[PDB]
């Protein structure tokens, strides 16, 4: 499904608490006033928003005595559709929203020239019905996120007969040269 | 079909306060009926099932979780209607089943619980199973269930010292960690880990 | 508004819809071949063919329309057998060439079989084979794999504007391409390929290299043009692999330029991987971050404060800018240029000021169009095709300055500044046709308000525009565009920063990675140079110091269209070696240099934005303005004097405008390929 | 009856219903946005 | 102390479920430790120190001198992210 | 002739080419290119020419099928999945 | 020579699905759950005969 | 009337910032439509930034030499008091 409560729709303003926050206050609340105040599918304009490390982020399982990288992460948030290659693929795409992590670390080790992640995390995608499902995902978690919305083709006139039409009196005089 | 089958339909007549909602598939065996029940009521069903006549003869077969909040359709997205029980693996956070055999019946019974709070809490019958007492203990450890009056809650099959929930969706399959051996303590260690990629 | 059935359900579509139109919207896909969306309807090939009653043939879905009460059964088993015959005819003399064919893994011509054919075949005879053709450097053709579907023919009719396709034969025996040897010469080309179901024409720099199933997609936009294309990029591993258009309607609708496409392959060599530093006889030396950000910042304690400049690249972004300004404010410095010509002449007071007005779709909207310096075959070929679009649709295209081969007709007014000038003063019949325009529209180049006279031009653009109505406000219509060559620019015109500010005489100059229109007399001699870049092919030479930066590709950043559009560019692949963010080395450096910036994380930077600018925050949007006739008024008494001499563009190579497509290999290919073929001294009259 | 009945004959209403997608949606060129300007 | 900076760490939790799961899982821990079935090496990770090294070997200074009165900023960024040779 | 040179890529399918064919040891790390060169064009009488690389089905590739009647009469034409290259007899 | 029928056309794929109300609802709480009764006109002939024929 | 004849020498930029159409930047709005070409001809080398969205609160931020700021509110503020306060801050 991919068209369906309202405090997962709801998206906190920002708390300055960092000195460089407390110096850049003007630009918290400019950044608070022009951000959409709830998120949607129908929504036009993409955004980026912080995570929320407060009680709500309790429920994750990535914060390890030898993890302590994978909480604080900015997640992405958009559709990924079928590619420009093909038209009518076994398994289609476009009925899901992705969410995404950026990679850390990739390079070659030298003695067979094997390709290795530095960064077991973010390899895989993680896939969601909906929209509201991802972001109630990323506060439970203890993620922000960058929410893209989805750009799809229009609709348009298509028969078989504008193949054929009369180009017009022999005496259509063209002014413009 | 081509066999006598009968529905367990005096479950929800003793149970008067309980919708009742079952299905049977040629997918599954033609004496396997599924069922769905609330998590609330859960205790008090298998304790009637444990000792009522012609469910007194009963054997609990398996137990899991089924993570359906990154469940998507991945083909034929336009064949489905509103009896699918695959409609109810939507927006649903958790789901638990159990799968019993009863011999004077000779039927399979599995019943589906949704659980929908952010703690997965569920309570436990592995007072009245035998069997529940492990396969409980797997699936809270493999999926995060907080099981409630549970005989022994430890690990099952997971490392000493860690803290995780493998079969998770969120989970990478090479994990977090990596064991090696320390020159400098001559013991072994658990350090972060960098993989290879195919 | 009619109801039809589409196997048993009902439903209500228009009475103008297809049959596969009305299935589409109604969830139900249909196997087809040759119907694209955007190009006209042929029936040529026959897979969606479906089943209606009452009807005693199968009916085209594509090419018929909706009746209304009719129903359509797509899973019937006469349905079934209609694909099945279709898919046994298509495969009859299809070739055994799936494990050395490009399509592999993404063919529709195999997915379509394996879920709708019968599964089997019976053809026992020789296939016909058919001798490859060349196209070029860019396309590759393998011809026993065509099924004659016209994609690319009427790609090339009706989208790219070229006349070079078609099918000439009968029967059989009948073939698809150029009756004689002739490349495939034009922007847009690669395009073509992705039209192309099957692997009879693929992307020759992507031979053989990867796999559909081992690749991981990001989508992104584009930098190589002023034109913000949406793009995917595939890669595995460390290594970027492919480059593909995506769905806008707004830019680039679903096509991309071929230096787009292809020209990204220049980040994989002549790379700069770490800090250098460079001796009086020349030699270069690899060295430490400390010491670099150490000796740059010593260098900035010592300088006087008049002495010091910037030149702003052209693959600057937001926060590279705001990062840049920020610190030389804090040095006391507010000249951000050096060079003494080449200078736009446009104040950014306000946004109407140098920004599309119009939007790109607004060449739809107008009906007049006049081109000032201005070749779009060039600088943005998927705005060229839209242009065509529209003209195929009534738009007059008028052109003032070096007559071009555009793939329509355009009128030439002249060719030097005279022009303008009779336009502007009246007595020019051109003036009239402007006037009686519904809603006329004016794009200038960039490049032509970099002349020494660039201000008087727009002066008189400005007061054109007031006197003839493109700019009114009982339309509601801004009909001025200006049409950039470099998003650097664009990004310092948003955030602020005056172009015409130049110091005279500097001492110390940061080059935020410029290598375009740089000369050996515009740095002084004994001036010292900190250039910050991810190529050495031109800046690199001028340094004292050299820091490596990452791509576009490799960071997370904000980029402005021509149009205002505001964009993320996404991390695709952290930079090589030991290069770092362009603002992480200029907040390091201003920390280092007593004048640390308040700010460590891409947020608070981001926070500082929204402080100059809030507009900046807010993605893949264009924020309205409301002061265009007061920023666009032709204020009295000003200068509006213009050299006599001819109006030209800035492209002479296509392939290679910038250091990225400098140093890659697939754009000296098509240079040496193409460009011999491309030159004219003359207008191709047909057209 | 127990108090935790409602909240599952919610969540069993909420399951069952028609599940539209995104995509397969019809939209149109929107109109030329018309330019405003100020006094 | 180092075991209460941990639970300091998990302070902000508010479901009662939850920490009702994570002392289940904090005693189970315990006990494995009490009874030889985890290794020293592998449990010490809940004993040691934050922000301090061990007591049983010495301890380097050197980024302490070189990025004396340095942001966390400049340290980490003099200090990469990843390797420089590939 | 340099093989960088308009006319040497144009005849190469715009690839660098290699006369010597000796870089292929290394870069694709066999001598197989000298080992098919060192084989001789096949003169069919015929417009089409049937390759399988072997004497029966399953023992070699899969069926393809060679175009003979070229633009320019006697061009020889290269088998894609083995390096046989064949030429229509005159 | 024959390949149209080498896929199966019939399939065992085929499921049924039960669904029923609470055994010890009565018809009133079934009136009024359904949406064609309100808890006010209970215990009015009218009121029932009319949710009874609207059900029906 | 003087103080919009010369800018002074510490005086490096001034930005303005508000909204499109709310009633809270209606002032600074009307302001900057009327006499933006009054201080552009009196100086034409510096820089008036103008810069709009939709919910942004109306500021006029003033800039001095090196990188010091000093923004203003100005919100519900008529058309003496926007005078005022950009003589102030360009005043100091
Ligand atoms: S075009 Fe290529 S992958 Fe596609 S079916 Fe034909 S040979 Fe196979
Ligand atoms: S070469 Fe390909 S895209 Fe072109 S007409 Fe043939 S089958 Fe269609
Ligand atoms: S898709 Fe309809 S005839 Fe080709
Ligand atoms: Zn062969």
């Amino acid at each position: 499904m991919l068209l369906p409560y309202f405090e997962i729709q709801k998206i906190p303003a920002k708390i300055a608490k960092t000195a460089n926050e407390k110096i850049l206050s003007v630009g918290v609340a400019q950044k608070n006033n022009i951000q959409p105040k709830t998120v949607t599918a129908q929504g036009q304009i993409g955004f980026v928003q912080h995570p929320q490390l407060d009680s709500s982020c309790q429920y994750t399982q990535f914060y390890t005595p030898q993890r302590r990288d994978i909480r604080g992460r900015v997640a992405r948030i958009y559709i990924q559709d079928t590619n420009h290659m093909h038209d009518t693929p076994q398994i289609p795409e476009g009925y899901k929203w992705t969410l995404e992590f950026e990679r850390q670390a990739q390079y070659k080790t030298p003695w067979m020239g094997w390709s290795f992640n530095g960064d077991t995390f973010s390899k895989r995608n993680h896939y969601f019905c909906t929209l509201e499902d991802a972001i109630s995902y990323c506060k439970q978690m203890g993620f922000g996120y960058e929410v893209s919305f989805p750009r799809s083709r229009y609709h348009t006139r298509k028969s078989y007969a504008d193949n054929m039409l009369w180009p017009g009196h022999d005496n259509a005089v063209d002014e413009d040269c | 079909m081509q066999n006598k089958y009968m529905q367990p339909i005096q479950l929800f007549i003793v149970f008067e306060k309980l919708n009742s909602k079952m299905w049977i598939s040629k997918k599954l065996n033609s004496n396997h009926s599924i069922a769905l029940i609330p998590s609330n009521w859960f205790y008090s069903i298998n304790l009637f099932l444990k000792r009522e006549l012609l469910f007194s003869n009963i054997t609990l077969i398996e137990n899991s979780a089924i993570d359906t909040i990154s469940y998507n359709l991945e083909t034929n997205q336009n064949d489905l209607d509103k009896t699918n029980i695959e409609n109810y693996f939507f927006k649903n956070k958790m789901l638990v089943f159990y799968n019993y055999y009863n011999y004077f019946l000779k039927s399979k019974l599995t019943l589906f619980i949704i659980l929908n709070n952010l703690n997965k809490s569920i309570d436990s019958i592995d007072r009245i199973f035998a069997n529940a007492n492990w396969l409980e203990r797997e699936t809270s450890e493999m999926y995060g269930i907080n099981y409630k009056w549970k005989i022994d809650t430890r690990k099952l099959l997971l490392d000493y010292s860690k803290i995780e929930n493998p079969m998770l969706k969120e989970f990478q399959s090479e994990g977090t960690q990596d064991a090696f051996y320390n020159i400098f303590e001559n013991q072994v260690v658990v350090l972060k880990n960098e993989t290879v990629e195919l | 508004q009619i109801e039809i059935f589409i196997d048993g359900k009902p439903a209500k579509v228009d009475d103008s819809y297809t049959i596969f139109q009305a299935c589409y919207e109604n969830g139900v896909i249909v196997p087809r071949f040759c119907y694209h969306e955007r190009l006209s309807v042929a029936g040529n090939c026959r897979m969606c063919l479906v089943e209606v009653e009452n009807v005693p043939k199968p009916v085209a879905a594509c090419a018929s329309q909706v009746v209304p009460g009719m129903k359509i059964k797509t899973k019937s088993e006469k349905t079934r057998i209609h694909r099945g015959n279709v898919m046994e005819f298509l495969l009859a003399n299809h070739p055994l060439d799936c494990p050395i064919c490009d399509q592999g893994g993404e063919c529709d011509l195999q997915d379509i079989s394996s879920v709708y054919g019968y599964g089997i075949s019976r053809y026992n005879e020789y296939k016909r084979a058919v001798e490859d053709k060349n196209y070029g450097p860019l396309v590759a053709t393998s011809m026993n794999r065509c099924i004659h579907c016209t994609r690319c023919v009427r790609f090339a009719t009706q989208i790219a504007g070229v006349e070079d396709l078609g099918k000439t034969g009968r029967g059989k025996a009948a073939e698809i391409g150029t009756y004689v040897e002739k490349t495939f010469n034009t922007e847009l080309s690669g395009n073509v390929v992705d039209v192309c179901p099957v692997g009879a024409l693929t992307n020759a720099p992507y031979a053989f290299t990867s796999r559909p199933w081992e690749l991981k997609s990001f989508y992104t936009s584009d930098v190589f043009d002023t034109l913000g294309s949406a793009i995917q990029v595939d890669t595995r591993g460390p290594e970027i692999m492919r480059v593909l258009p995506r769905i806008h309607e707004e830019i680039n609708e679903e096509w991309i330029s071929d230096k787009t496409r292809h020209a990204f392959d220049g980040l994989k060599r002549q790379r700069i991987n770490s800090p250098m530093k460079r001796s009086k006889d020349g030699n270069y030396e690899d060295i430490f971050w400390e010491e670099a950000i150490q000796t740059i910042s010593k260098k900035c304690l010592n300088t006087p404060s008049d002495q010091i400049g910037a030149i702003i690249g052209e693959f600057a972004d937001i926060e590279s800018i705001t990062a840049l300004k920020d610190f030389l404010n804090r040095l006391d410095v507010d000249n951000f240029e050096v060079r003494q010509h080449g200078n736009l002449k446009v104040s950014p007071d306000f946004r109407a000021n140098y920004l599309m007005n119009s939007k790109i779709t607004g060449v739809e909207d107008a009906d007049v169009l006049l081109l000032v310096g201005c070749n779009p075959r060039y600088e943005a070929p998927v705005l060229n095709a839209r242009i065509l679009k529209s003209t195929r649709k009534n738009l007059k295209v008028f052109n003032i300055g070096t007559n071009q081969d555009l793939n329509y007709k355009n009128v030439h007014l002249g060719n030097s500044t005279k022009v303008l000038k009779e336009i502007a003063d009246g007595t020019h019949p051109f003036a009239e046709r402007l006037k009686k325009a519904k809603l006329p529209m004016i794009m200038v180049g960039a490049s032509a308000l970099e002349r020494e006279d660039g201000a008087e031009l727009y002066n008189t653009l400005k007061v054109i525009s007031n006197k003839t109505g493109v700019i009114s406000e009982e339309k509601s219509w801004n009909g001025f565009n200006i049409l950039h060559k470099e998003m650097g620019r664009i990004n310092a015109l948003e955030l602020g920063i005056n172009p015409t500010s130049v110091n005279k005489n500097a001492k110390l100059v940061f080059i935020l990675g410029a290598d375009n229109n740089l000369r050996p007399e515009d740095i002084p001699a004994d001036a010292f140079v900190v250039y910050f870049g991810t190529h050495g092919d031109e800046g690199a030479y001028y340094a004292d110091i050299i820091l490596p930066t990452a791509a576009y590709t490799e960071k997370n950043a904000t980029w402005v269209n021509t149009e205002g559009r505001v964009q993320q560019g996404r991390l695709v692949v952290m930079p090589p070696g030991d290069a770092r963010e362009d603002w992480q080395i200029i907040r390091a450096l201003s920390e280092e240099a007593g004048v640390p910036l308040p700010y460590d994380s891409l947020e608070e930077l981001r926070y500082r934005v929204a402080e100059l600018a809030p507009h900046l925050l807010k993605y893949d949007y264009i924020e309205p303005t409301i002061f265009g006739k007061v920023a666009l008024s032709a204020q009295q008494g000003v200068k509006t004097t213009l050299s006599p001499t001819p109006i030209t563009d800035y492209i002479d190579n296509f392939y290679m405008t910038d250091a990225i497509s400098r140093a890659s290999v697939t754009m000296a290919k098509c240079s040496t390929a193409f460009n011999h073929e491309k030159f004219s001294n003359f207008k191709n009259l047909a057209k | 009856s127990r108090p935790g009945d409602e909240e599952q004959n919610e969540m069993i209403r909420i399951a069952s219903q028609k599940r539209v997608y995104l995509k397969h949606q019809r939209v149109d060129r929107p109109a030329r946005q018309e330019a405003a300007f100020i006094s | 102390i180092n075991f209460g900076n941990y639970i300091r760490e998990r302070n902000h939790y508010r479901d009662p479920g939850l920490i009702d799961h994570r002392i289940q899982l904090g005693y189970e821990l315990l006990y494995e430790a009490e009874m030889h079935f985890s290794q020293h090496t592998i449990l010490m990770q809940y004993l040691s120190p934050y922000n301090t090294p061990l007591s049983d070997r010495g301890y380097s200074y050197l980024e302490k001198v070189k990025y004396g009165n340095k942001s966390k900023f400049l340290q980490g960024f003099y200090k990469g992210n990843k390797p420089t040779e590939f | 002739l340099n093989p960088y040179s308009y006319e040497a890529l144009k005849e190469n399918h715009w690839l660098v080419s290699d006369s010597s064919k000796k870089n292929s040891e290394w870069t694709h790390k066999s001598n197989a290119e000298q080992l098919i060169a060192k084989v001789p064009i096949i003169y069919v009488d015929s417009n089409i020419v049937r390759c399988i690389g072997g004497t029966e089905i399953n023992a070699g590739h899969p069926q393809v099928y060679i175009q003979l009647d070229t633009r320019k009469h006697g061009t020889p034409q290269t088998c894609k999945y083995c390096g046989l290259r064949y030429a229509k007899k005159m | 020579h024959n390949i149209r029928y080498h896929h199966e056309i019939h399939t065992s794929d085929q499921t049924y699905h039960s669904s029923y109300d609470p055994v010890g609802e009565t018809t009133t709480e079934r009136l009024v759950r359904y949406g064609y009764l309100n808890k006010d006109q209970v215990n009015n002939a009218e009121a029932v005969a009319a949710a009874a024929k609207e059900f029906q | 009337s003087s103080w919009q004849k010369l800018i002074g020498t510490n005086l490096r930029e001034l930005r303005f910032v508000f909204c499109q159409n709310s009633q809270r930047s209606l002032g600074l709005r009307n302001y900057i439509a009327k006499n933006y070409w009054n201080l552009k001809n009196q100086n034409p080398n510096f820089p008036l930034i103008v810069r709009e969205c939709e919910e942004a609160d109306p500021y006029i931020i003033a800039r001095y030499q090196y990188g010091v700021e000093k923004k203003a509110f100005a919100a519900n503020n008529n058309e003496a008091e926007i005078e005022n306060i950009i003589k102030t801050l360009v005043e100091q």
